[PDB]
């Protein structure tokens, strides 16, 4: 459950993404699948080498589903629901695997955006991501 | 207890620069911050009402450095985790009763903080190789629950 | 997330408890204490032997939070702001705790209510419990 | 794991009369329904797409059967629950890459199926007996990681 200011945090924070997003999003899930091998058995189908086109145009996906987030960080379940029948119904996604993207994003926007990973922020957006996460791997329908 | 030559030699080169007198007060810091109920262990730590009290908590950095000396400790004995943490895990899990999750969560705010401080340097295999330091660590201190 | 169906297993099923909700909540409590000896350092000023009458109002109390949560199921954030306040802000709970507990209460559940105890309505009422948890172990305020 | 002599009696006792049949399949179906996510781990056993379908699954029934065998063995060797479990710890780590929070679900998951059918014999000090189990057994199959 979001504060007032952890919502004014996450939308000052993404909003800093910008541009950046599906480059952002692409070296989350690049982190993610080395940090973690066991992670690329959701993705047994793509091409998961370094670099590959086909993980840039899927990073750029996710970061382009969070800027939906943001913006509609009040109308959750609703605005989520097909990435929810997605991960929940059809591809039944470990929670735990949540924690380990929602951590790897984190990195990243720390290893880009040092000025505004301040301690505040950092603990908003893990609650906002731990909040996606929620929402995408319960099937409320 | 599980790392590559490769590995090895990553974490190496990449501590060997770790400030040891602001990045453990960071982390533990970070951690009361991000995970608040953790600040119910440190009740004689003082002021930990907001962020900044917590980040500007003297006793909070100077525990931190013990914590950053004791993970030094780890890096030096990588292939001997189990014994180099097995007192730290007896007042951990018997005396203290610390729920080995938040091991688990310290580990991966250390993990933030060498990617805050370190930008694109903290590349994603140096990420790999700490994210199997951090989680031996976790391990270890979770020795005597085990 | 809850669906319809969880919200209708999870009135149905606690519709049952009726006027059982004390003796269920105490029997959840001296289930966790048992069980978990450590979650009795969050209650060192209590009465913990077996029988206690400070359990036993202890858990009646619980119970009607529990039965309260039913009714608003839907507004959990303003209904359970005290709870939150009180075990986030003041208690400041480990979260495994109350992973602890709703294992407790679903086996208070099981062995009182066979019939009810269905795996549709495990699933639901551990769902129910999961969010409950989280809104009173987060600081939104 | 530590069991009085008066504990092991209880759990002893309530065990022999566990229905061998149903139990472990209760357990493990109730599994893949409540935490959906492990029915990844079972795609070869057919028809996972309702509570009823799963319950009611041949293959799941049989699977849980072998499940609550292993858990009467641990019963029968609790002073050496690791070198009972070694290999069936390297399948669920080494091979299989099972989260270790899934084996402490299941362990709990089984508790509930034992309060399910024994109502008020599966009394709290029988519960307490029963959870030093499971988390002796969750932990064993976990050990391949340590
Ligand atoms: C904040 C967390 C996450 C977000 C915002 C997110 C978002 C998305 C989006 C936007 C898509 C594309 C769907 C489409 O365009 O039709 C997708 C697909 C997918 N996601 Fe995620 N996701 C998250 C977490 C995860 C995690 C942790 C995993 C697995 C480790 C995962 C596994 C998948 C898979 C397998 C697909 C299908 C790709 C395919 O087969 O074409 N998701 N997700
Ligand atoms: C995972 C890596 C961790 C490491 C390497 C670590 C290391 C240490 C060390 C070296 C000490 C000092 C021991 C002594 O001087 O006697 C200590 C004490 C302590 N640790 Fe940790 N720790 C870790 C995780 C945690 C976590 C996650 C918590 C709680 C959320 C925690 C709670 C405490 C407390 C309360 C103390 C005693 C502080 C005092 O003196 O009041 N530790 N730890
Ligand atoms: C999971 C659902 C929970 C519910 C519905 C719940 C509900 C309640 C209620 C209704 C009260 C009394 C409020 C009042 O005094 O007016 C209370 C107090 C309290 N709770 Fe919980 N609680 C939950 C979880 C937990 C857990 C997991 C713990 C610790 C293991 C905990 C520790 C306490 C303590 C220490 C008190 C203070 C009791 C006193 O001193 O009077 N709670 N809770
Ligand atoms: C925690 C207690 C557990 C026990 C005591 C247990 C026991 C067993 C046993 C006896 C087997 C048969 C192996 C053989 O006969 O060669 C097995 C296989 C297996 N286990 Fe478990 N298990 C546990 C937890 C889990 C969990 C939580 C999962 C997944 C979420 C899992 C996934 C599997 C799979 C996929 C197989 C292979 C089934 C097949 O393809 O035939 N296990 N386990
Ligand atoms: C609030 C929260 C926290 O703190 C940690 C994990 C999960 C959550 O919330 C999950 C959730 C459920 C339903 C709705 C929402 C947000 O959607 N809104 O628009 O409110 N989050
Ligand atoms: C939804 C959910 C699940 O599935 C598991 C754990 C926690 C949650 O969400 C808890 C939560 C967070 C924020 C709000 C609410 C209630 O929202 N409604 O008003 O419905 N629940």
């Amino acid at each position: 459950v979001l504060s007032p200011a952890d919502k004014t945090n996450v939308k000052a924070a993404w909003g800093k993404v910008g541009a950046h997003a599906g480059e952002y999003g692409a070296e989350a899930l690049e982190r993610m699948f080395l940090s973690f091998p066991t992670t690329k058995t959701y993705f047994p189908h793509f091409d998961l080498s370094h670099g590959s086109a086909q993980v840039k145009g899927h990073g750029k996906k996710v970061a382009d589903a969070l800027t939906n987030a943001v913006a509609h960080v009040d109308d959750m379940p609703n605005a989520l629901s097909a990435l929810s029948d997605l991960h929940a119904h059809k591809l039944r996604v470990d929670p735990v695997n949540f924690k380990l993207l929602s951590h790897c994003l984190l990195v990243t926007l720390a290893a880009h955006l040092p000025a505004e990973f301040t301690p505040a922020v950092h603990a908003s957006l893990d609650k906002f991501l731990a909040s996606v996460s929620t929402v995408l791997t319960s099937k409320y329908r | 207890v599980h790392l590559t030559p490769e590995e090895k030699s990553a974490v190496t080169a990449l501590w060997g620069k770790v400030n040891v007198d602001e990045v453990g007060g960071e982390a533990l810091g970070r951690l009361l911050v991000v995970y608040p109920w953790t600040q119910r262990f440190f009740e004689s730590f003082g002021d930990l009402s907001t962020p900044d009290a917590v980040m500007g908590n003297p006793k909070v950095k100077a525990h931190g450095k013990k914590v950053l000396g004791a993970f030094s400790d780890g890096l030096a004995h990588l292939d001997n985790l189990k014994g180099t943490f097995a007192t730290l895990s007896e007042l951990h899990c018997d005396k203290l009763h610390v729920d080995p999750e938040n091991f688990r969560l310290l580990g991966n705010v250390l993990v933030c903080v060498l990617a805050h401080h370190f930008g694109k340097e903290f590349t994603p295999p140096v990420q790999a190789a700490y994210q199997k330091v951090v989680a031996g660590v976790a391990n270890a201190l979770a020795h005597k629950y085990h």
